[PDB]
């Protein structure tokens, strides 16, 4: 049961852009500060950070919101080019928040909001150079994929090990590396791309663009959908054609492939959470969720509750039905009607007579599962 | 004013004019009124009630205000202001309709009346002999383009 | 309440509303209307009178519920509502209509109105001086798509 | 534009211009039209029937829409358009039409009339006394060769 | 006309004439039309769509006026006209239709009418008994050959 009562239970210490955006950590060539986080367009973008002078995945990712759906995308520095360290898993792409400093780093995120999805382009950027052992990746994709759960609403793009074959996946997945958790997803494939700056080709990890289908996915169709069939614009071709043999053992633990398809082109198949729990298993539900949730906290926004009263109750019950009932007037529910399709409840025996500081808590079932 | 609780009472409405009227009884049919419209539209291809897309937002609907002067009297002021509009010599007049209420000094609610405020119609009341209980009243009928609180 | 013989009484209509307005005198108008529709029939090839199917189900009519306001005073709470709305700028209510029986703290009917409900028209009451029996009473006209006991 | 629900309303329909079209009563008569082409045949020599091939595919229609000014004043802007083709020069312009939403500084459809536009006629309304409903108005006819959303 | 917002009225339409129609009802049937050309050719041997040229400029076009005059008086004026013409004398004269402001004094739009204009019709009302409000009106129908605001 996710919360259905606060921000916060035990203290109240409490006391918009929609999902297109989304968070990036990694190398600029220039770029300005690193610990400012700032959220753009690609033509600004350029014009602080640098025309991939820098040979750095983030200039190359960054297109997956703007050659692809998209609007504007965090960006966390971290330090730039090397003229004409930051390759360990401590700096940089790794959870270097400076003791509260919010620096450049998974923790340099905590303080904002209207983020629902985090990648690091460049952990693997050194992964020759700087020596990344297993460990060294592990341990930053442990970071990525806690500090996801402890916010609660984003979730973690995880990369696969650079030039592998399906059986050394299903090894990592199985035997030195598996994540197990509602927050992340992974695919495998890499992707050939090209790189404007000097020539016809680079190959870069399956993100970017592969999230810019998500936002594409939810201006097409409300959020419950899977982009379980789509094209990944931009890309030009894969490492390897992945055939039903080999979907048959990495479907059945949560990797999630992109294949060239023979007449429909480049496309996104995969659709699973990198998760051991049945609940969670599809990316689709696990969204339909973190969705309703910021939209549903947003609006009903009050600060400092007054009176412990029914008279909130009966407001409160009022507006997250007005709001619900929509979801099944429209195709996102099932049911005959709204009986059926959802329930909502706030009254004495979820607010108890002990009255204790806040109450609010207003209990709702989505289709089976219960918040 | 004095108290949260009380209600404005019948203490006198009080007009602004560039004409020197100078005493009346009432005024008539003041309202703001905003035109609706609406259609009906089916749901997202599913067999589900459609809906009233009753929101939609149109211009605002104008009319006049009535006003009773007193009584007859010598004074042509009235008759003066409908001559001009009759005649086709633009005339038009920026009104203010103020309900003072208790303190006459305490003003607190002014309608602006867009000067296109145009007087149209002037009716006579009856006149009949022994019925030793009528004034003479007039009626000015005055239409009004924008009214603002 | 505490008789199963006893029919409610006028103790009190309440409001719920995102518009800090405080006292009022009443609310008019408010009903739940489905519409009929229906054919007439022949029979099954015998001479029989043909059927009248008046059972047919449509959809569910939509209308508006007015409102009386104590009277005029210097809040600006309702003419504000109504310039966003003619302003163009969206800004619906959800609202809820409430009665509370004998028992204040006992409130046992609570009707939803739609966020749409949206404000079209403010309409004040007649100004006569001398009429010393006549506060000035300010009308709400509210439109809501949906009503649900 | 903040739901589904919604449709664009008229609102205020206006017009990109160089010459002087600067208010407006309506536009009408707008539409795109692509046109079929139909052909029946006898089919491949068995016993089948024919077949109707409708999926051919012919060039495209142009038109022209009625423009309304609101009526006649001292300034003769859409005259001297007129006069210049009259008098055998090419000139013809471009025109925008443009679709506003309630909240007016959103702009979201606009339909572009080719280059080659020009007016072919100027009609007067009818003039009789008494009339008082009638106003003057005048209608410009004007030939989009080719329109574009 | 003081103000961009005004309109002309039906106030005053009156007549420049040398044969006295010195009293009239109304005038109608008043247009401007420049006659346009369609042509549709294939493209310059390329793998382009064809052209629609409508920027082809035909000469202007001529038509006639109603006109009419309130009724039959003893006053044979428009009689005496066709006579002339269906005599054989050609009698034709110029015309100028007048459009006049609220405040007639000002009269800013006049058409001129062709000095071979000439009547071809004189068209009687029905006469009814007991009709009341038919009153013999009497319609002129006259040719313009050209018309220049």
């Amino acid at each position: 049961m996710p919360s259905y009562l606060s921000p916060g239970v035990y203290v109240e210490e409490v006391a918009g852009v929609g999902t297109s955006v989304a968070a990036f950590v990694g190398l600029a060539p220039t770029g300005p500060l690193n610990e400012p986080t700032l959220v753009t367009n690609w033509t600004q973008y350029v014009a602080a950070f640098g025309d991939f002078t820098g040979g750095y995945y983030l200039a190359h990712s960054v297109y997956g919101f703007f050659n692809n759906g998209g609007s504007a995308a965090y960006v966390v520095r971290v330090g730039g080019s090397a003229e004409d360290q930051a390759e360990s898993a401590h700096p940089g792409p790794a959870q270097y928040l400076g003791d509260s400093s919010d620096r450049t780093g998974f923790g340099g995120l905590e303080a904002i909001d209207e983020i629902s999805m985090v990648a690091v382009p460049d952990l693997m950027a050194a992964y020759q150079r700087g020596a990344i052992d297993l460990e060294a990746v592990k341990a930053v994709q442990l970071g990525l994929i806690a500090h996801c759960e402890l916010m609660g609403d984003r979730v973690a793009i995880i990369d696969p090990p650079p030039n592998q074959n399906a059986r050394q996946i299903r090894v990592w997945r199985q035997e030195t590396a598996g994540y197990d958790s509602k927050y992340a997803a992974l695919y495998y494939p890499w992707i050939k791309s090209f790189d404007p700056a000097t020539g016809q080709s680079r190959l870069v990890p399956p993100s970017g663009h592969v999230a810019g289908i998500w936002a594409r996915n939810d201006s097409e169709r409300g959020v419950h959908k899977a982009p379980a069939n789509e094209v990944v614009r931009g890309a030009v071709d894969l490492e390897l054609q992945i055939t039903r043999g080999e979907q048959d053992l990495l479907n059945p633990i949560g990797v999630n492939c992109i294949r060239s398809f023979p007449g429909r082109g480049i496309r996104v198949w995969g659709a699973r959470t990198l998760s051991s729990d049945p609940a969670w298993r599809y990316l689709n539900i696990r969204r339909y969720f973190n969705y309703l949730e910021e939209s549903i906290l947003i609006g009903t926004q009050w600060v400092v509750f007054e009176p412990n009263d029914h008279n909130l109750w009966a407001r409160i019950r009022r507006n997250v039905s007005a709001f619900l009932v929509n979801e099944w007037r429209n195709g996102a529910l099932f049911g005959q009607s709204p009986d059926q399709a959802y329930y909502v409840k706030c009254d004495e025996e979820t607010n108890p007579p002990e009255s204790v500081d806040l109450g609010r808590v207003v209990c709702e079932i989505g289709i089976a599962p219960v918040k | 004013m004095s108290l949260p609780k009380p209600e404005d009472v019948l203490v006198a409405p009080n007009f602004g004019i560039q004409i020197d009227g100078v005493m009346v009884e009432y005024l008539n049919s003041v309202s703001n009124l905003q035109i609706e419209q609406d259609v009906i539209r089916y749901q997202q291809n599913q067999g589900t009630t459609g809906r009233n897309n009753v929101t939609l937002m149109p211009g605002v609907a104008k009319d006049g205000s009535v006003q009773v002067e007193r009584g007859m009297s010598q004074s042509s002021v009235f008759t003066q202001w409908i001559n001009d509009s009759m005649a086709g010599r633009m005339a038009t007049a920026r009104k203010n309709a103020t309900i003072i209420v208790m303190d006459y000094e305490d003003n607190p609610v002014k309608r602006w009346n867009l000067r296109n405020a145009w007087c149209s119609k002037v009716v006579a009341g009856t006149l009949k002999a022994g019925d030793t209980n009528a004034l003479t009243e007039t009626i000015t009928i005055v239409f009004e383009e924008l009214v603002v609180e």
